[PDB]
């Protein structure tokens, strides 16, 4: 490998913006807490 | 889930799995009510585990028994609320703290051990 | 949708510098990388099979108590002549090496402390007057700690939770900084301002690694997803899908191609940069993998530790089991490697730090 | 529904069709998918499925059935994963060691195999 | 006939009996028996010589380990007994009649930091549950902090809970001004006696409870084993009491107790006595009851 991916997309292309990508559900019904007496 | 000082706070499903292990306890007469009976099995080690309530309004009433179990070597965890706790332990009055005892032969032993495992696994 | 938010002007010359930091040293690993490659295959199997025994030989040199309440994270010095310990108490302490004597005990946190670590170039070009040590507590505060003073240089308010892991960037000059909120920050010293607040994730976010030659950061949620974030763009790489719990433990190997991530399902997953997927998964322990750090100079091996009270040791690129550190009565909470690669120290719920090393 | 408890384990002789059948019929009635590979001093048998049916069949290997009749089942991992890696319970006699590799990375699980032949080899140093 | 010829008109006599059993061709234990008389009163070279002949002879005895070791140390040649201990414990491990011995080494010659490891790695080696964690608390962590003593007995009842010197220690090293009578009364629920009631007794004798203390000293003494460090205990407490004629009749009870007594030997040399040392010239016990135990 002459050089890595991240290097290679690099060499410019930085500036001042920061995402928020693409937040994903970790792997809708509480479950409701039965009560005793 | 307001409190941070109550660190192992459950989630939804294991606070089901654990009030219902804390019945079973009452009925097989291994559970001891209140923080002061909790403080007395852990002096003796008669204790499988303890499970606190979070939401008793001075909430470090119930932080030497973090304290203690971790001299002793005992699970514990925090519930949201007193109420359920209370209820769950058989007792219409809030109860902030209870005791699973140990009993040798009982049949809530691979429970008790199963709670435990998941207990000693949340804590960080 | 993924917002973009317009950072102030520090970013920006944030940004360049760690873009003109970092690929020169790019250049200097691809040249080692190559350098390695043209060494005869013989020569590189004998130093093999001589690291594989002397990791066979490895044996509990050291045990020493820490404090009266159990020991979060150990951290080495760089110069491996002393080591941090971190306490859920709120104290920690510098402890020497290989005497294990009790240097110096830092006052200052009020909760449970998650991890202590140096700085980059404490003990090494760095006056111990200056910034040697960050912490960070239960309560949010991230502190500073010089070498002679116990107590705290500064603080870093900002965090209103938990704040899980901190680490110093290869430069020392910035700061990354994991809390509950979701996000993970990077702070600068010579500013003395949050650079990046970064969400993303679902979940808390609990461990953050940072790439040798600084470009990238890579950090653990407890949403079982990992990300790999650029830092002079600001744009998230890759996602590293595939665990099911929370990832506990992050790690870039010295190679700067491969990444360990030990998660709650036990296992340990290796992810290549460059490949863009993951290469193998690790069955590590019986219980939650607390911890993955690499050797740090050459990476010959990479070490894990459980709540099965038991570290383990892995070849690379093998991933066969060499050595299971057992030794611990409580579960080991912590786990550093030295700078050398001839100490091992895992500091445990038993309150109780041991060292290893190779007879 | 929330994801897949397996455990692998090694047993150095299992060549008794009654134990055999035993581990078929308690994996099948505990609905635990998985698959035994039988070789020479590593019998890897690999159970999937639920968290309750993982402990009872785990107190069946390791208190339940006499590996004596030397030869003795280890517990070598638990562990959790978001999908199964096979259907029913099926055993494969491989002769060697690399066709129950192969057969292993069909599914994607070699790791499992790399584990069991690990701990065996460190066992028979022993 | 070595043990007669020991108690004989010659000691002499006893050397030569040796030597000729050991000319008889026998197995390790008339070597260790040979050993030791070369160990009663002689040269450290001829003890040396004769752990080399053991050695080249049968390396696999613990007693013989022990015995080399305890040459090794008796020149305050401690590197060398040190060597000879791990040497043993990687080639011929037991449970813990030696662990516990490299331990106290390794506590008294240099750093007990490394005591500790090594007690550590005994109890994950091959632990069966031992009771070894009392030698881990007691000659390890009772000469430092408390607190970790106190956990550390914490654990070790966690564990093996039905263990008598495990409840003893817990019990009279918690606390006695008081949570005292609660662990007392938490250790008779696993009913022995491994100085598990003496513990019983000495409680109520620092009570100043002189007819309760001497009833249960009495009754942990005279019929619930033949062992030596309860039996003495009970002889001191005769002595320190107002008796002054019973304290001769338990001396005499004691010497004369069932005198099969070796195992009065095996209590009172594993908790407070030695071997070789004063035991050799007690009354005959030179030769064989040295290398017999350890």
């Amino acid at each position: 490998p002459e050089i890595e991916w991240w290097d290679s997309y690099i060499i410019f292309g930085i500036t001042n913006l920061v995402e928020h990508p693409a937040q994903l559900n970790p792997p809708d019904t509480p479950v409701t807490l039965g009560v005793y007496l | 889930d307001v409190n941070p000082k109550a660190y192992p706070l459950a989630d939804a499903h294991l606070t089901k799995k654990l009030l219902d292990l804390v019945q079973q306890s009452c009925n097989y007469k291994q559970l001891r009510k209140g923080a002061n009976e909790a403080t007395k099995t852990l002096n003796r080690g008669i204790s499988e585990f303890i499970v606190m309530a979070a939401d008793a309004e001075p909430l470090e009433i119930i932080l030497h028994l973090p304290l203690l179990c971790e001299d002793k070597n005992v699970p514990y965890v925090f519930v949201r609320s007193k109420q359920a706790l209370g209820r769950a332990c058989g007792v219409s009055r809030p109860v902030i703290a209870c005791s699973v005892t140990i009993k040798e032969g009982s049949q809530l032993k691979q429970q008790i051990q199963s709670i435990q495992q998941s207990i000693e696994r949340l804590l960080v | 949708q993924t917002w973009y938010h317009e950072g102030p002007n520090s970013l920006k010359v944030a940004r360049l510098w760690i873009a003109n930091y970092s690929l020169p040293r790019a250049m200097k690993r691809l040249e080692e990388a190559r350098l390695h490659k043209e060494i005869p295959e013989t020569t590189r199997t004998s130093q093999m099979q001589e690291l594989h025994k002397s990791l066979r030989s490895l044996n509990n040199f050291c045990s020493q108590i820490g404090d009266d309440r159990p020991i979060s994270y150990c951290h080495f010095s760089p110069n491996s002549k002393m080591l941090a310990t971190a306490c859920w108490s709120g104290l920690c302490k510098l402890w020497s090496v290989p005497d294990c004597n009790l240097l110096h005990t830092l006052r200052g946190h009020n909760t449970n402390v998650g991890a202590i670590v140096f700085h980059p170039k404490s003990t090494v070009s760095l006056d111990p007057k200056d910034v040697n040590l960050a912490s960070c507590a239960a309560d949010g505060s991230v502190k500073l700690w010089s070498l002679d003073s116990d107590e705290p240089v500064a603080d870093i308010e900002g965090h209103t939770v938990r704040v899980a892991r901190v680490m110093w960037h290869p430069s020392g000059r910035f700061l990354g900084t994991t809390c509950y909120d979701r996000s993970w920050r990077l702070w600068d010293l010579e500013a003395q301002e949050e650079i990046l607040h970064q969400e993303g994730h679902s979940m808390g976010v609990y461990d953050i690694a940072f790439h040798q030659d600084g470009s990238l950061a890579g950090t653990g949620g407890l949403d079982a997803f990992g990300r790999v974030w650029d830092l002079r763009t600001g744009r998230c790489i890759m996602f590293l899908e595939g665990h099911l719990k929370e990832i506990y433990g992050i790690n870039f190997s010295p190679n700067g191609y491969h990444i360990a991530t030990g998660s709650g399902d036990n296992t340990c997953k290796v992810w290549d940069l460059r490949q863009r997927r993951c290469v193998y998964t690790i069955p590590a322990h019986q219980n939650l993998v607390t911890g993955v750090k690499f050797e740090p100079i050459h990476g010959n091996f990479l070490l894990t530790g459980a709540y099965d009270n038991t570290a383990k040791i892995w070849t690379h690129p093998g991933w066969s089991p060499l050595k299971t550190l057992a030794g611990h009565e409580g579960k080991v909470m912590g786990l550093d490697i030295s700078s050398d690669g001839q100490l091992i120290a895992t500091c445990s719920y038993d309150r109780t730090f041991k060292l290893w090393m190779a007879e | 529904s929330q994801g897949v408890h397996i455990s692998v384990y090694r047993v150095r002789n299992l060549s008794n069709p009654a134990k055999k059948f035993k581990i078929e019929a308690n994996a099948g009635q505990l609905y635990l998918t998985g698959v035994v590979v039988l070789h020479k001093d590593v019998n890897v048998v690999v159970v999937e499925g639920g968290p309750k049916a993982q402990k009872k069949f785990k107190r069946l290997m390791l208190h339940r059935i006499k590996w004596d009749e030397t030869n003795k089942c280890v517990l070598v991992w638990e562990g959790t994963a978001k999908d199964r890696s096979f259907g029913e319970m099926k055993f494969k006699q491989c002769p060697t060691e690399n066709m129950a590799r192969e057969h292993f990375k069909k599914h994607g699980a070699e790791h499992y195999w790399d584990l069991a032949l690990s701990e065996s080899v460190l066992e028979s140093t022993d | 006939a070595v043990k007669l010829e020991s108690e004989n008109d010659e000691y002499e006599r006893a050397r030569r009996l040796l030597a000729k059993a050991r000319s008889s061709a026998p197995t390790a234990r008339v070597f260790m028996k040979s050993v030791k008389l070369e160990w009663v009163q002689d040269n450290i070279r001829a003890a040396q010589d004769l752990c080399e002949e053991a050695l080249r002879h049968y390396e696999d005895f613990p007693k013989l380990w022990m015995m080399k070791g305890q040459i090794e140390e008796q020149k305050e040649m401690m590197e060398k007994a040190r060597e000879a201990y791990n040497q043993g414990l990687k080639k011929c491990p037991h449970s813990t009649p030696l662990w516990l011995l490299l331990s106290r080494l390794e506590e008294k010659i240099g750093q007990l930091t490394r005591a500790r490891a090594i007690l550590e790695k005994s109890r994950l080696k091959n632990p069966k549950n031992p009771g070894l964690w009392l030698e881990s608390v007691r000659l390890e962590y009772r000469a430092g902090l408390k607190n970790i003593a106190n956990t550390l007995m914490a654990k070790a009842l966690q564990e093996c809970p039905n263990s008598g010197i495990l409840w003893s220690e817990a019990i009279f090293l918690e606390a006695r001004p008081q949570r005292r009578t609660k662990s007392v009364d938490a250790l008779k629920k696993c009913e022995h006696d491994p100085h598990v009631l003496l513990a019983v007794a000495k409680l109520f004798w620092s009570q100043r409870k002189i007819t309760k203390a001497r009833e249960w000293f009495h009754r942990t003494v005279k019929i619930d084993s033949d062992l030596g460090d309860a039996w003495a205990f009970f002889y001191k407490f005769e002595l320190q009491h107002g008796t002054e004629e019973q304290q001769e009749e338990v001396r005499k009870r004691c010497e004369s107790a069932e005198p099969r007594h070796g195992e009065l030997w095996c209590a009172v040399s594993k908790d407070i006595a030695n071997w070789q040392k004063k035991i050799g010239d007690i009354l005959r016990l030179v030769a064989g009851r040295i290398k017999n135990t350890f």
